[PDB]
């Protein structure tokens, strides 16, 4: 089962003029689940009500985890999910 | 240009620079062959390694330098003891 960095690493393009260093692995950060209430209740809102049954929940929230706290202080990346 | 046409090795150069992953030294190859192909003709091409293919021409040891006309008849006395 690759993970999702060593998979995306090997779709890089080789240019032949200039030398780029792929992405470290970063230490294993904690499941941010204290922040699922509100990723819950901002996206399942009345405004989009006629799209329950067309597109998934699941995966979209579970983005949002990490947007909430991999970006603290202005709300700049929570409201680019639920776009 | 007077005595070797390089029209044949130009076509040559781009497939292989175009074709091998690692670019670089097929662009140094093809040239090392077109260089060796006219210094076969009585013109040497002197000092040819100072914008190209430079990225070893510095890095000889510090009282042996990079040479264009090394030959097999020049190494140490112990050859000259044979000669």
């Amino acid at each position: 089962l690759f993970s999702p960095l060593e998979f995306g690493n090997m779709q890089k393009i080789n240019q032949p003029d200039v030398v780029c260093e792929d992405p470290e692995e970063e230490v294993a950060p904690a499941s941010c689940s204290e922040h699922r209430a509100e990723c819950e209740r901002l996206l399942t809102a009345e405004a989009f009500a006629d799209c329950q049954d067309l597109v998934p929940l699941e995966p979209y929230l579970r983005a949002c985890q990490q947007d909430r706290c991999r970006c603290p202080g202005g709300d700049t990346c929570v409201c680019s999910t639920v776009a | 240009h007077s005595a070797v046409d390089p029209a044949e090795y130009y076509k040559r150069c781009k497939y292989d620079t175009c074709n091998c992953q690692n670019n670089e030294d097929c662009l140094c190859a093809a040239l090392s062959s077109y260089a060796r192909a006219c210094t076969a003709k009585g013109v040497m091409l002197w000092g040819w390694r100072e914008h190209v293919c430079n990225k070893d021409v510095g890095s000889c040891p510090n009282s042996q330098v990079f040479l264009y006309n090394l030959t097999t008849c020049q190494q140490t006395c112990r050859s000259l003891s044979e000669a």
